[PDB]
């Protein structure tokens, strides 16, 4: 069985319980369900999060330079700066992803890719 | 010849008699205080006015060093043994030796919740035994080598003998 | 400076500057304490409270209230001790090393005992 | 079983050596300051005693 | 162990030695004190009468 | 004379006031403080423990572990205020940043100086050692994306041996409202 | 005197001139009877120089 | 102490002690709110308006208005009274129990119909 925190560098910022969490590091996108081994990942630059439990619908989230970290019994994810969904801005997204400075087009982009695009 | 200055803040603090030391002085005394007296507080002037600073400025800073800490402590302690209550005058032979606790910093192992008491029986149980250091004090005025090594022989005992109303027996 | 010669006043000078700015600091100093000065009157208030006790001294009454003898310190010796105090060559001793004191040899043996 | 019911008491033991050096320190001192307060109550006892003949006389 | 448990039985024999010496010098003390302030007792009667 | 007491007693009645008006602006603060504190303290957690994991796996030679063949530098970073009215504060770590100094030059590195608020620097511009750089316009409220430059700025001059041997924090550590101190940790190596 | 304070720190001799000075309700009239109260230790001995 | 009892002298030194604190506390209840305190302090400030309260009297000139009978409160029973309240023995009743009491007798009647 499994508990999910969502954690950034000054914040305890989202924490419920799991049993389906997915995330995109620099080996690939992977899943992670009630019964997992012990993983270290670390995520992409443009990077995203969908997080699912047995008690309700799934959850859509944006991350800046994140961190993995899974035992079977608790997962934690680690983030310099993270944007939910309902508080991502589509016209500052797109203005980001259009930047020159490479950080501020890779937050951009997953500001993006948490609105689903 | 000298003032007692006698200062409210003190009175009100409960520091009774309110000695205010620095602007107290004695211009005359000095010449005539008996000399086991003037053995013991030779120094204890300038003590108390260098721990009266050395509070003013240190309640005021988050920390000192273990000197300054030991000088503020010895201090805060001689304020609690100098203390007194009203129509109880001690005779000089009972004052010296409650001094001697102090100076010699055999208050050092006492918290400043108990110093008051812990001088209050120490002379009560030098007047019951081992009553030859008031005898000798009284007979000869002078704090004699024989009579501090069988004082703090004495101290000693009676530092295991006691228990302060917050944390263990003193040593 | 034409009767006491150049050296003695200037250093006599100096001194009374900048125990006069130390002065004219008090109405800050009394309120803040030391440190909300700026580092160039911090700088000059360090010195200046060194000064001060420096210019005390163990005299030979005193020694029937303090029991310690009394000192005499030549003009020279004086000049000296305040010309190298001005100029900051004392500045890492403590305030309590010169309180009454009798010249620059036993302001030395004072910060040792320290 | 037997070897390694011998390690197991071996390290048990010492364990418990420590352990008894320890309660032997702490049970010394505990009867210390016990007698040490006792004696001071009784002092104090007697002190009020001797203040309850002094205002009854 | 042995050792351990010895030292443990010597400790407490000798607080119980030590501290009976405590509570005897005690009952010594009580009375010290006690005769003290009934002397102090008289000294205040005397005073009234 | 009374016109001017008058004046004065009116000057320091008004100070009253506007002191005790940061004295308690000052113990809002400090509860805000210890909470993003408490706030920023489960990920430093976090990231030691999978941080202790990967070194577990690693065989160790990365740059930041290993001493430099010969200690020609090392790197101070000193932190302090841009405000002014905080007391001893900054006295205790500029003070203890001189100590720091004396032992580093004393093993035989000259320290090279990255300074955090406006007092400090005000202070290494008086006494005539230099910064390499400096940051100052957030001493009161410290932001992540403030301490991803610093810890970058500090890396890259210990990885370019113009660059460090070793570095340092100087800074004061909170541990009660009642108590803190000037502390000096290593960084690095 | 018979005080801890004053003995210690401010000796009166015989034919000293010592200024209990202070504010109201601070006990300077407290020191003043300790110091005369303190006397009878003396008094009862029956020669004029004690 | 010595023309009241060492009890009396005791207890009013702690309800002072208690208001001392809770006037200089004021000052963060107003510009912070009860929040900002600890758990120590706020179980004073509790103590302390209780006590504050508790000094309240229905007294002879107010029978003028409430038709209710004023009170006199014996010295032994005040002492006892504030004894029990700043030792914290009534913390579980509300502010509103202690006001216009007639002593401990009154306070438990008013505190049982409240």
């Amino acid at each position: 069985d499994l508990n999910v925190e969502i954690v950034a560098v000054e914040r305890e910022l989202w924490s419920g319980p799991a049993t389906f969490v997915f995330t995109r590091t620099t080996a690939g996108e992977i899943g992670i369900l009630p019964r997992h081994i012990p993983l270290v990942a670390q995520l992409v630059d443009d990077a995203m999060v969908r997080v699912e439990r047995e008690g309700e619908d799934d959850l859509r989230i944006a991350v800046d330079g994140g961190f993995l970290s899974v035992t079977e019994e608790t997962v934690r994810i680690l983030v310099e700066n993270a944007q939910f969904e309902s508080e991502i801005d589509a016209d500052a997204a797109k203005e980001d992803a259009a930047s020159d400075d490479e950080r501020t087009a890779a937050w951009g982009r997953a500001r993006l890719r948490a609105l689903g695009q | 010849d000298g003032q007692c200055f006698l200062e409210s803040d003190l009175f009100n603090q409960g520091v009774r008699p309110a000695i205010n030391v620095g602007v107290s002085v004695s211009r005359v005394g000095g010449a005539a205080q008996i000399k086991a007296m003037k053995e013991v507080a030779g120094s204890l002037r300038l003590d108390l006015s260098q721990y009266r600073e050395l509070e003013a400025f240190a309640a005021f800073a988050s920390d000192l060093d273990a000197a300054s800490k030991a000088q503020l402590d010895r201090g805060a302690r001689l304020v609690e043994l100098l203390k007194q209550p009203q129509y109880s005058p001690l005779a000089v032979e009972e004052q010296v030796v409650a001094i001697f606790l102090g100076t010699q910093g055999h208050l050092d192992s006492v918290p400043v919740e108990d110093v008051q008491r812990f001088e209050s029986e120490l002379l009560e149980h030098v007047k019951a035994s081992h009553s030859d250091i008031f005898d000798g004090i009284r007979e000869t005025k002078k704090l004699s080598e024989e009579a501090e090594e069988k004082l703090v022989s004495v101290i000693n005992e009676f530092k295991k003998g006691f228990q302060a109303s917050d944390g263990s027996s003193v040593v | 400076p034409a009767i006491v010669g150049d050296e003695h006043y200037r250093v006599a000078q100096e001194v009374i500057r900048i125990l006069q700015r130390y002065k004219d600091l008090q109405d800050i100093i009394a309120i803040l304490g030391i440190d909300e000065l700026s580092e160039e009157d911090k700088q000059l208030v360090n010195r200046a409270r060194r000064i001060e006790r420096f210019l005390s001294q163990n005299m030979m009454a005193a020694e029937q209230f303090t029991g310690q003898p009394g000192s005499t310190v030549p003009l020279k010796e004086t000049i000296e001790a305040f010309d190298k105090l001005t100029k900051g060559e004392f500045d890492h001793l403590p305030e309590q090393a010169f309180f009454l004191i009798g010249g620059l040899d036993d302001l030395a043996k004072k910060a040792e005992s320290l | 079983a037997e070897r390694e019911a011998m390690l197991a008491k071996t390290a048990a033991d010492n364990r418990k050596s420590a352990e008894q050096v320890a309660a032997a320190q702490a049970d010394y001192e505990k009867e210390m300051a016990e007698a040490r307060a006792q004696a001071s109550a009784l002092r104090d006892e007697a002190r009020a005693a001797g203040r309850s003949v002094v205002d009854e006389k | 162990l042995a050792d351990a448990d010895a030292m443990h039985a010597k400790a407490l024999a000798d607080a119980k030695a030590e501290s009976e010496k405590v509570t005897e010098e005690a009952k010594q003390d009580s009375e010290r004190i006690a005769a003290q302030l009934s002397e102090q007792a008289g000294s205040e009667a005397e005073r009234i009468k | 004379t009374l016109r001017e007491l008058r004046g004065r007693i009116r000057s320091a009645g008004s100070i009253k006031k506007i002191t005790k008006a940061q004295e308690l602006i000052a113990t809002s603060r400090i509860a805000k403080a210890q909470a993003r504190v408490e706030a920023a303290r489960p990920y430093a957690a976090e990231i030691t423990n999978m941080l202790t994991e990967l070194a577990g796996a690693s065989a160790l030679d990365h740059p930041l572990l290993v001493e430099r063949k010969q200690p020609k530098r090392a790197g101070v970073l000193v932190v302090s205020s841009d405000r002014g009215l905080c007391g001893a504060y900054n006295a205790n770590v500029l003070r203890r940043a001189e100590e720091l100094f004396s032992l580093l030059r004393d093993e035989g590195k000259d320290p090279v100086l990255y300074v955090v608020g406006r007092k400090a620097l005000g202070y290494f511009s008086f006494r005539q050692r230099t910064v390499v750089e400096s940051w100052t316009g957030f001493s009161e409220r410290p932001t992540y994306e403030n301490a991803r430059e610093i810890a970058d700025t500090l890396v890259n001059a210990f990885m370019a041996g113009l660059g460090v041997d070793e570095l340092h924090i100087v800074f004061t550590e909170f541990r009660s409202m009642l108590s803190q101190t000037a502390v000096a940790r290593r960084a690095a190596p | 005197t018979g005080i801890k304070a004053i003995d210690a720190m401010t000796p009166i001799g015989r034919g000293q001139r010592q200024l209990i000075i202070g504010d109201r309700k601070t006990g300077k009239t407290a020191v003043c009877v300790d110091t005369i109260l303190n006397q009878r230790e003396a008094w009862l001995t029956g020669d004029p120089k004690q």
